[PDB]
């Protein structure tokens, strides 16, 4: 797995993070999004259960994020709306036994 | 269950005639496809004739076409076979059949 | 020989025969189903069928004046019961007067992708709807075509056609010997299962669990279906004997697929499955063995596979998945079902199945059917 779709965004802006499977895999796998924030450390973002996925979010997401999957069941997306400076972090996707290298998401206080 | 009983068989000379009957009970005869089949000594079973439930559709084996006539009287629950211009090759037990069931048969002998 | 390669399709989309119905003839693609006893065709247009039988265009078509509803495991249909002339181009050179139901309403019967527009129920009179007195297609054919009360199937669509031989056995469609298991009850093709072995390891189960409430041979069922208790035992035995370290729970239920990247095949990671059947001499059995090529089915350069076995409420169903490995003889005249090695049953030049016997039945009951 290798996360993509991160970068510099203005406060109030949106981003869509994507995650894809590598090697032998089971489709529609249970997955988790976790972020490493500067100063605060590791924080859980979201969980999608395997197959018919029931999604659950951390207290801070407040209905802004939508964790989802592709038709084939080998790709994952995290749509993040109304981003805030406190959402600045390195985002990781965890897909059934594997983890990506992370994607940097920077939300500007100035812009 | 389905009940069938053939009659009219006998011993005739070549060129002779016979009128076979089949009485039916235990099922809705007026809604059933009806068949005549024959079993000759030392030979395999041979299809003779088929009639559709209302009597309008009839089919005949090439060996009996033009000589035999299949008919049915739905009000009387009876199937018939008019056998004319009989030949020695026609010697057989003739059976009345529907949905896998047959009658006890009627023996026809042509000297 | 005229009937050799007269089927099209595979276990997934079904095996179907070309039939000419009515006067002048209309050509249809008919699914071969040994699990039901009604001959039915689409009679009105439908979203997932390119052709239907139009009774208005047939000069020989007659109506019986009544309807029928037939329910399957997956799907149902309602149609008018009539009669018409039928010819099987590949095999017979004469017409037959048969009962025919024309579908005007269906629920999950005609699915997207399927190439057939009708069904041919090849099982016994007992299963015919509305009743047993409604003459089945094969009963009409045996009587009118002067054929022995036998038919045989050679399914050749495993991985990435076939033959329906009506009236007999074609020696060019098998190799070695034919092993016969008695037909226990004439409704479905009900046979007696004695044992299941995964990687040479026997399941810890009473032989009655396999015949709860019946073990049948059905060409209209895609997968191998097992009663829940048998199914759980098989999943446990397959996982233990597999080279895949861990499985996700959704793989066993069909909610998740096993995906391999590159050009890599799954078959070397799974064990063999053996089904023991009673021989005609009750003191003996034979076993039919399926390799992973038959129960691990194809569906970023990924190739995904599904588990080709599903749980069932009250039936063990030998689907088209198992039949894809053998030449199967439905010997109605001698109340028995025959199995033989099929040369056409091979993927990448290797056999996908095996047949072996005899074995002793001493360690099992004289009757495993509750
Ligand atoms: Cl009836």
């Amino acid at each position: 797995l290798q996360e993509s779709g991160g970068g510099l965004v203005q406060a109030g802006g949106s981003l869509r993070l994507s995650c894809a499977a590598s090697g032998f895999t089971f489709s529609r796998a249970a997955m988790r999004w976790v972020r490493r924030a500067p100063e605060r450390g590791l924080e859980w973002v979201a969980n999608i259960n395997a197959g018919d996925g029931s999604a659950s979010y951390a207290d801070f997401v407040k209905g802004r994020f939508t964790a989802s999957r592709d038709k084939a069941g080998n790709r994952l997306y995290l749509q993040m709306d109304n981003l805030r400076p406190n959402d600045t972090a390195v985002y990781y996707c965890i897909y059934n036994g594997h983890r990506g290298q992370g994607t940097q998401v920077t939300v500007s206080s100035h812009h | 269950q389905v009940q069938l009983q053939e009659s009219g068989g006998g011993l005739v000379q070549p060129g002779g005639s016979l009128r076979l009957s089949c009485a039916a009970s235990g099922f809705t005869f007026s809604s059933a496809i009806m068949t005549w089949v024959r079993q000759a000594p030392g030979k395999g079973r041979e299809w003779v004739s088929t009639i559709g439930s209302d009597g309008s559709i009839t089919t005949y084996a090439d060996s009996v076409k033009g000589r035999f006539t299949i008919s049915r009287d739905n009000a009387r629950n009876t199937l018939y076979l008019q056998m004319n211009s009989l030949k020695p090759e026609d010697t057989a037990v003739y059976y009345c059949t529907s949905a896998g069931r047959r009658g006890p048969g009627t023996q026809v002998t042509v000297s | 020989l005229a009937m050799v390669d007269n089927l099209q399709g595979d276990s997934g989309r079904g095996y179907y025969l070309e039939m000419l119905i009515g006067t002048p003839p209309q050509k249809l693609q008919i699914l071969v189903d040994t699990g039901s006893s009604n001959f039915a065709v689409a009679g009105t247009p439908h979203s997932y069928i390119d052709t239907y039988f139009d009774t208005e265009r047939s000069s020989t078509y007659r109506s019986k004046g009544f309807d029928v509803t037939v329910k399957y495991t997956q799907g149902s249909w309602t149609g008018f019961v009539g009669e018409d002339l039928v010819t099987i181009p590949k095999g017979f050179n004469t017409s037959f007067l048969v009962n025919i139901a024309t579908i005007f309403e269906s629920e999950n019967f005609f699915l997207p992708g399927i190439k057939w527009n009708g069904i041919l129920g090849l099982a016994y009179a007992t299963l015919a709807k509305p009743s047993s007195s409604l003459e089945t297609f094969f009963d009409s054919l045996v009587t009118q075509a002067n054929i022995p009360n036998v038919f045989s199937m050679q399914m050749c669509g495993a991985g990435l056609g076939g033959s329906l031989v009506l009236g007999g056995i074609e020696p060019s469609l098998y190799k070695g010997d034919i092993w016969y298991t008695p037909i226990k009850e004439e409704w479905y093709y009900q046979i007696e299962i004695l044992k299941l072995e995964i990687g040479g390891q026997s399941l810890n189960l009473d032989c009655r669990e396999y015949n709860a409430d019946k073990a049948i041979v059905d060409s209209g069922t895609t997968l191998l279906r097992l009663p829940q208790k048998v199914f759980d035992a098989v999943v446990e035995a397959v996982a233990r004997a597999s080279l895949i370290p861990a499985f996700s729970d959704g793989f066993w239920t069909g909610s998740q697929l096993a995906c391999w990247t590159n050009s890599e095949t799954p078959w070397s990671y799974f064990p063999k499955i053996s089904i023991y059947l009673r021989d005609e001499n009750s003191s003996r059995s034979f076993r039919i063995t399926i390799l992973p090529q038959l129960y691990i089915q194809p569906m970023l350069n990924y190739e995904c596979y599904r588990f080709g076995i599903s749980p069932s409420t009250n039936a063990l169903v030998i689907g088209a998945t198992v039949m894809e490995g053998f030449y199967v003889i439905f010997d109605r005249a001698q109340k028995r079902v025959g199995f033989a090695a099929s040369p056409c049953a091979e993927i990448a030049g290797a056999a996908v199945s095996e047949i072996s016997g005899p074995f002793s039945t001493e360690d099992v009951a004289s009757n495993c059917v509750p």
